[PDB]
Formats: C-alpha cells, sequence, structure tokens
C-alpha cells in the first residue's frame, strides 16, 4: 500500500516535531531514509503507511519524558 | 534491521 501520507496524519506528526523540538529536514526525514531504506527527501514523500509508524515512534518519545 | 519498535535515540 503506497498511498501517500494524508494531511491529517502529517498534522499530527508536525504536532509532535514541534513538541519535541525537533524537524523533518534535521532529525526525522534522515532516520525514516535509514529505517524504510530508501531516499526520503520531503514530508509529503512518504507513504500513509510509513508516516503511520513513524508517528507511532514520535508519541512514544512524547510520552517517555518532557 | 534497525525500525522504529527500536529504542532509538531521536
Amino acid at each position: 500500500d503506497i498511498t501517500p501520507v494524508n494531511d491529517e496524519t502529517m498534522q499530527e506528526i508536525n504536532t509532535l516535531l514541534i513538541a519535541l523540538d525537533k524537524t523533518w529536514d534535521d532529525d526525522l526525514l534522515p532516520l525514516c531514509s535509514q529505517i524504510f531504506r530508501r531516499d526520503i527527501r520531503a514530508s509529503s514523500e512518504l507513504t500513509q503507511a510509513e508516516a503511520v509508524k513513524a508517528l507511532g515512534f514520535l508519541k512514544q518519545k512524547a510520552a517517555e519524558q518532557k | 534491521w534497525m525500525d522504529f519498535d527500536d529504542d532509538i535515540p531521536f
């Protein structure tokens, strides 16, 4: 399933990045590229299935400690 | 493979 990430999922990810003081360019896109073993250069280029995995990881991080 | 279920720093 290669449906692109939807706007709702993107907005939840953006929310957590801001709360974590992290960014797509410095933090998340590099990690997504390593985990998904593919060149991911923009937030819009994730699949919805990939974005859901990233979102779960961000939720873990935001839930863990202040 | 490292993946998003792992306890990796961020």
